[PDB]
This record gives C-alpha cells, structure tokens and sequence, in this order.
C-alpha cells in the first residue's frame, strides 16, 4: 500500500487505506504497468466515474439499487433523432393536442 | 474636498483642462478667531485627470488622497501629500473590479477607514477584500433567506442609504418611503440581521417625491436625521436614540425664496 | 488598396491593351468593368468578420532592467529608438492563420497641471516584416493618445500603422519645450490588432 | 561560447530533462487522489542523473 | 468501425476508335472508410485500383 | 546578454528596414477604394 | 418561432493595470439551426463581445448570429503564464428573436 | 445522474454536429444583400 | 563593460560560462533563415510539417 | 387630432444586478383607430 | 442682420419623478418678420 | 406671445420664475 514514514500521530483507517490501495492497484492497471487486465475503457472510465471515491462510489450503488423514486426520464440515455424532433414540437410555438 | 490636512474642505473647480482651482478656507482678518472665509484659488502641476474613474478619494487609508486611475486597461493611483506632492504613480497590484454597473456600490461594511466595494442586493452578498487598499479575492455569500433583502435603485418616490440612523458608526442600510422605514442590523462579514422599523415619520404619499430630502445627523450623537423641503420650509425629523423620531421642526426657507429643483442643499461646518 | 485588406500578396487583373490604336481602345472601360466586378467578388469573399482583439503594454516591462538608463535617458532630451515583439504579442491566442496590426494608442502618467504642454513625437521606424510619408504621430492631451481626434473613422486619415505588420521597431521622442517631464513613470500602449483563424 | 564546438551543449539535454521532470512535477502539483504514482517518472528522471 | 466497397471500374478500352469493349483492360476501385469516432465515417480512401 | 539580445534585435529591425523602407510603398487611404470604386465605374461608363 | 440574436459574456476579477485579460470561445454547434469565424476572443472582462463596435450591419458581426438557440460550446482562457485563481462564475446575457 | 444527463446531452450535440457541421454551411456577412441588391442591379442594367 | 565594475564583472562571468543559461532562444547568428524560421513559427498553430 | 406615438413601460423592483425581468404586454385593441 | 433661430425654455419645480407637467406656449406673434 | 399651463390639479401653488433659453443668428 502506500506505506509511508507519514505519521504526525494522525488516526487513520484500516478500511480506508485498504480502499486507496486497491485504487493504487487499479491505476497501476489502468495505466499501462505490470500486465494487467486493462478492461475496456468505459468499464476504467466508470472506474474513474464512481470507484475514484466513496461517495462517488455509493451513489452510483444508491442509483443501482433504486428501482425507482426520482430518474425521472425529463431525459434519457435512449434516444432516435425522434427524440430531437419531440424536442422541436415541445419548443414551437405553444402547447397544443395537435 | 480637504487635501492639506485641513480637517474641512478647499473648494476646487477643477475639470479635464481642469483649472485646479483650490480656493480654500482662510481666517477673516479681524474678529474672533472663529472668522473665516475662502480666499485666493491656487492651480498646481497635477496628474491626467481624465477618463480614469479619477477620484477625490484616499483608498489606502493614508491620510493622503489617492486620485484614482481606473481606465481602459489601466490601473492605479497618484497619493497626493498634504504639501501637493502628487506623488510618482502607483501600479500596486491593484485588483479592482468590473465595475460592471456602479450601481449599488458597497463601501462602509468591511470596516471603518478600509471601505470597500460590492456590488450587492437581494438573496445574495457579494465580498469585499480590501486591505489597506490592496485585496484578497472576493467572494460570495448570503445571510439567511428569512431575512429581508434590501435592494437598490428602485426611483419609485423613495430613497435607499447605507447610513447609520442608529450612530453606532455602522452606516446600517436602510430604505425610506414616504410613509415607512426600514434598517438592517449590521452583520458585517456576508450579512445583515432582520432589519428594524423606525417610526416618527409621514408625508402625504400621493404629494411625495424621492429625494426632496436629506440625510445628515444634526443631533450629533451620530444617528443621522432627516430633512424634508416643503414650498417656503424645511421639516427636520430628529430621531429618537436611535429608535423613533420627534414632531418635524418647521424652519421658513430665507424670505422670497423657495427651494425647487435647481436648488442644492448641503451640510458643512462654516 | 485591395491587396492591403486581401494580402494576398501580388497577382494583378488590371490589363494594359485597354487602349488601342487601330479600335481607338473603346472597351478599356467595360475591362476595368470586369476586373471591378471580379475583385468586388473576391472582396465579399475574403473580409470575413476577421478576429480582431487588443491589448496593452508596459514600455517598462518589455524593456526588463535596462529600463531605468533607458527612461532615464527619456527623461534627457533626445530622440530614443525603441522596439515591439511579434512573439511576445503573438503570446496569446496563439493559434490564427492570420496575424495583423489594426490599430494602437498610448499614453503618459500626467503631472503637468492644468492645461499645460503635452508634448511628444512617435514612429514606427519599420514593422520589418509587412506585407516616412505619414507613419508618425505626435502626442499631447494625455489619456489613451490617439494623436488624432477621432472615433474609429474609416476615410482620410488614420493611424499610421493600420494593417502593420505586428513586427515594429520604433522611434520616439518628447519635445522639449524648455519645460520639465522628470517626473514620469513608464508610458503605457493600447495596442490593436487582428487574425484569420 | 554560444558557438563553441563543444559538448558542453549537452546542456541543453540536462535541461530538457529536468523540464520533462519539473512538468510531470506540476501536473502532480495539482489535486489527484493517485498522488505519488505517475511521479514514479519523476523519480525515473531525476534517478537518471 | 470500418466500411468498404468497391466500384467495379468497367474500363472502356478497346483497340479500335469506338471503345464498346469495357473488359480486355481494367481496372477496379477497392475503397473504404473508417468510422470517424464523431460519426462522421472518414471520407474514405482507395485500398488498392 | 539579453541586452546585447535588444542590441541585436534593434539593428536587425534596421537592417531588414534597409529592404522595407522601400517596401513601405505609398500605401494610401484606407478603405478609399470602396468609394472610389463608384467615381471609377462612373469614368469607364463615361467612356461609353 | 424562436431563434438567435447574438450574446456578450463577461467574467468577474478583481484584476489589476494592463494585465491580459484573454480568453476565446465557440459554439461547437448550434445543432438545431435553419470554424470559419464561428469563435469569438475575449480581453475585456466586462459586457465582453470581443469587439468594439456598436450594433453595426455590416461585417464585423458576432460569430453566431442566426443561431439556432440550442448550442454547445467550447472555451478557454488563454494562459499568458498569468494568475487567474481567484475567479468566479461567469455571466452571459444573450440576446435572441422570436415570432409571435 | 443529472451528470450523465449533461454527458448524454453533450455528446448528443457532437453527434448532431456531426451533421451539422457541415450545415454551418458559410453563412455570409448579415444584412449585406440589401446594399448588394444595388450592385447585382446595376450589373444586370449593365447587360442591357 | 569596463565602464564599470559590475558591468565589466558581467561581461567577465559570460566569457567565463561554459554554457549555463546563453539559452539561443535568439543569437548573434543570423540569416534571412532566421526570421524565416520565426515566420514558420508564429504562422497559425504549430504543426510538424 | 390626437393619436398614440409610443410608450416604454417600468416596475417598482431591483430584480438583481443580472436578475429575470420577465413580463409581456399588448393592446387588446386601440377599439377607435383610424 | 439679426434674426431668431431656436429656443429653449424651464420651470423651476421639483414636482416629482412622475408628476405631471402641462404648459403650453406661442408666440401671439414676430410682428416684424421678412 | 400668450403661454398657459392645464389645471390638472398639480401643485400649481409652489411655483415660480420661469427661465428662457433662445437662440438667435446675425449677418455681420
């Protein structure tokens, strides 16, 4: 782990610097090191999105778990140009059935 | 404005080919030693004097004025002694602002002698930085949504002042109609408390108009009074410590005249 | 003058042969027609919204140590050669197909009193790379010195470096009236210019 | 000097380095949870002399 | 992602002045573009004629 | 040195200015075309 | 109908003489509409439109007017090797035109 | 998640830009024909 | 440089100085090769061509 | 003869140094016009 | 020769930012004139 | 001339002098 002489008598935590270790050892993949496996880039990059840090973390596990109270689908990651088009007829004019 | 360390003013009708023309408080020949009158100008070797944000003011708090230099790209000041030493220029790191409308600029809050400018209103508290007249970075808060938010601008037969009804020192905000006022207690850094009412005061509303008024403590304890003009009169309001105000004074203009828009009044020690 | 605004450097359209002996040269007009036609094209198509910005300087700053002998020397009585800095202009935005002079003012940390003698001569000696007969300017009236009472006109005159070169060396002098400038600081520029992107 | 057939330009390489080094040193002196790591280069680097 | 085609290149190439013959002599374009990874496929090259 | 770097540049600025002096040209009032242009055209269709 | 007029921007900084304020911006894409100076500098800090002019009809011209009123952008505040820590939010004021 | 929503938007505008880009097309200085108009005029009179 | 001390003393230190800091980023050397280069280099935005 | 030139219109409130001012206005009808 | 231009003219009143103001002037006439 | 002001009810009472501005031209 990233074991250092650094003391200053400053509590710190087995889970925490377990954590920070396995990122030490997920960046020494994600950057080319020893061989590892390098997953594919959208797997590192939700790596770097979320795993980065606890909270960033614990939200994307808060998202995966709720089946749903707040997404909301104002927008979405589906789309056609459809999408676009509803846009357009949302922005003309006013509101209207038609 | 007083440059010579003069505890009250030269006059001085100066402009762009500016006249300097610093005629100046001098004794009366004769008489108690109270006798004075402004004698001679005198026009001096002086800086650009134009297009700066070129100002009376002393900024640093030098007991030396500091005539500002603001323009297009350029930034600074000249100090001017006592003596009329405009001194070299003064490049400081200055790190004024935008600027971005004059409106609303702040002053008094950050602290006595070390006013400072933000641009400010409601739901919102921009932040000073001035030290000794150089800064930090600004900054920004607010107080808290339930207090009331005094606000800038607004012609609509009212005035706004930062100004110290209460004579602490604290030229508090307040807002005056013609039939209400309204003073926010001093929080200085990022806030203001819910602001006091003061009572004493009325016109007739549909005859009012903004300004016709003026602000000077005349009581002297430091919370400042108020003056109304009236066809031949003055009404003076005098407040109650800092709380109410008294039965307005009732003062006749001088005779023949009557005070109208052209007409300017001001407060200064003769 | 088109060629000043295209720079495109040297091509000609203008033809001799207009006139003729034998056919009395009676078309020469309806030539230039042409020419004046085809360059009105290529004139809609090359002024092109070209980005303009501007920028100021520290004479003082450019200058680094040498500056107080230097403006120590300004301050004695003398003409006093001086430079610019295409890279160091060229320091910012510094990306565009094109770079260009439009236009400049300086001006001085006045302490003369009311009116009195604003006074000063100023030239390029050469924007070197580019591409006497009014490329000078003399200074008075203090802020931003345009040298010329103006509000961004299109005409006659006009400043006598537009379109320069952002390479300039430079000539520059107070006219000593017999009167003092000691007291000065270093000048300050307000210098213009433009880039095809 | 500035012209003088000499190693002694070398330098420049010296320099080069220590500017590759002093860049990775910057990007490290912004914040980033994998702090020391990629400063391994600087290490390399400065190891190399 | 990558995509290709190739236009058949029927060369026109008789002996004679009339060059109803488009076989005898020929030619082919091999073509083909990358996906540029903003969608716009690359305006695409020849492989080989 | 870096003054004898001014020094240098300075008298470079004068020796290329020994070629640009010249190339400095007449170059005559701004934008004076786009209006000259009608008193031109009126010319070649005086011609006419 | 609804669409584009033209826009200034602006930045607040305390900030002091001569000093570069720079920057640059662009549209990426107005992607609903209907490089080549689509891209405006930036040197005033305050109601910057990147030009001194005043609401000409001629040639120099914001690099978006017409828009359409969606766009996405690209920008940058060039680095003169300057300070530029202390700053905060911009602000933008955009102006645009509409059909009853 | 909104974050994402801003990423999708984001990306979303380069794929339409890609479209687009080219629909940039090469939209002219703005209000320029009607001063045009009068040249394009006189060329057609000049026919005649 | 003799007029003075400190600025004989300069000059001494230069002609002493292997090389240390004479950094060419510009030079006695010089040929319309030079401003060429520097047309090269403040055209547009760099490029390896 | 009397008849409308123009008009501009204004509210008793600072919004804010930047702040949504946001409103419409017509006419119905100027019912006698010409 | 001596002949009128143009003129100006105002009152003195602080009225107010919105008050009403309501006079109206000619000249009965220039007698002599041309 | 002849001069007037409307009664619209104003505060008519508090006025006074008037000030005139004009403007005039000569042949030397």
């Amino acid at each position: 782990l990233l074991d250092t002489q650094v003391s200053a008598k400053v509590i710190t935590s087995r889970l925490s610097l377990v954590t920070q270790s396995v990122q030490q050892y997920i960046n020494r993949i994600a950057l080319n090191l020893e061989p590892g496996l390098s997953i594919n880039q959208q797997e590192a990059t939700d790596w770097e999105e979320f795993a980065n840090r606890y909270g960033y973390w614990a939200a994307n596990q808060q998202l995966r778990m709720f089946p749903e109270i707040y997404v909301d689908p104002t927008l979405r990651l589906t789309k056609t140009e459809f999408f676009f088009q509803l846009e357009s007829a949302l922005n003309q004019g006013k509101l209207t059935d038609d | 404005i007083d440059l010579y360390g003069e505890g009250t003013p030269g006059i001085l009708y100066q402009e762009t080919p500016g006249a300097w023309w610093y005629k100046s408080p001098q004794r009366q020949i004769g008489g108690d030693s109270n006798a004075v009158t402004y004698g001679a100008m005198k026009a001096l070797p002086k800086i650009p004097r134009l297009q700066e944000g070129a100002t009376l003011m002393d900024i640093n708090g030098d007991g030396r004025l500091d005539w500002v230099i603001t323009s297009a790209g350029v930034r600074g000041f000249h100090s001017i002694h006592s003596t009329g030493e405009w001194t070299h220029f003064t490049p400081l790191n200055t790190l004024p602002t935008e600027y971005f409308h004059p409106k609303a600029q702040l002053a008094d809050l950050v602290g006595a002698g070390l006013s400072d400018l933000v641009l400010i209103g409601p739901k919102s508290v921009r932040l000073y930085a001035n030290q000794q007249g150089n800064w930090a970075p600004a900054q920004d808060v607010t107080q808290a949504e339930n207090v009331s938010l005094p606000v800038i601008g607004i012609d609509s037969r009212q005035l706004v002042a930062f100004a110290d009804m209460l004579g602490s020192g604290q030229q508090h905000l307040v807002e005056i109609t013609a039939d209400s006022v309204k003073c926010w207690p001093n929080m200085g850094h990022g806030r203001f408390g819910q602001p006091l009412t003061l009572e004493g005061f009325s016109q007739p509303q549909t005859s009012f108009n903004p300004d016709r008024v003026f602000l000077a403590d005349i009581d002297g304890s430091g919370t400042n009074d108020i003056i109304y003009a009236h066809s031949e009169c003055l009404e003076i309001y005098l407040n109650e410590s800092g709380n109410r105000f008294s039965k307005p004074i009732s003062l006749l203009l001088p005779d023949g005249v009557n005070f109208d828009n052209t007409c300017q009044l001001q407060a200064a020690d003769i | 003058s088109l060629l000043y605004e295209l720079n495109l450097g040297e091509q000609s359209f203008v033809g001799g042969g207009g006139w003729n002996d034998l056919y009395q040269g009676l078309m020469a007009g309806e030539t230039l027609k042409l020419a004046l036609m085809r360059m009105e094209r290529v004139y809609v198509e090359q002024n092109s919204r070209r980005q303009e910005i501007t920028k100021t300087i520290s004479l003082k700053a450019l200058l680094g140590e040498s500056w107080p002998a230097e403006l120590n020397k300004l301050k004695q009585k003398t003409p006093i050669n001086f430079n610019l800095e295409e890279q160091i202009f060229v320091e910012d935005y510094q990306e565009l197909y094109q770079r260009r002079i439009k236009s400049v003012s300086v001006s001085l940390p006045m302490l003369v009193g009311p009116y009195e003698d604003v006074c000063a001569q100023l030239t390029q000696t050469s924007s070197s790379y580019s591409t006497q007969p009014n490329q000078q300017i003399s200074l008075s009236t203090g802020v931003n010195d345009s040298g010329l009472f103006m509000l961004n006109f299109d005409d006659e005159r006009f400043l006598p470096f537009e379109g320069s070169g952002v390479d300039s060396s430079w000539r520059l002098q107070f006219t000593n009236l017999k009167q003092n400038l000691d007291s000065l600081n270093d000048v300050i520029l307000h210098v213009k210019y433009t880039a095809a992107i | 000097a500035a012209s003088d057939p000499i190693h002694y330009r070398k330098a420049v390489f010296n320099f080069l380095t220590k500017n590759i080094i002093d860049q990775g040193d910057m990007e490290y002196r912004k914040l980033q949870p994998s702090a020391r790591t990629l400063a391994r280069l600087s290490y390399s680097t400065a190891s190399s002399l | 992602l990558y995509i290709s085609w190739f236009e058949v290149a029927e060369e026109k190439e008789t002996d004679s002045d009339g060059n109803i013959i488009v076989s005898g002599r020929y030619r082919t374009k091999i073509r083909l573009a990358h996906l540029g990874f903003d969608g716009v496929w690359s305006s695409g090259t020849t492989l080989r004629e | 040195s870096i003054s004898p770097r001014g020094l240098m540049k300075q008298r470079y600025q004068r020796v290329v200015t020994a070629r640009n002096a010249s190339k400095m040209n007449f170059k005559v009032p701004n934008y004076r075309f786009e209006p000259m242009l009608n008193r031109s055209k009126s010319g070649v269709e005086t011609l006419i």
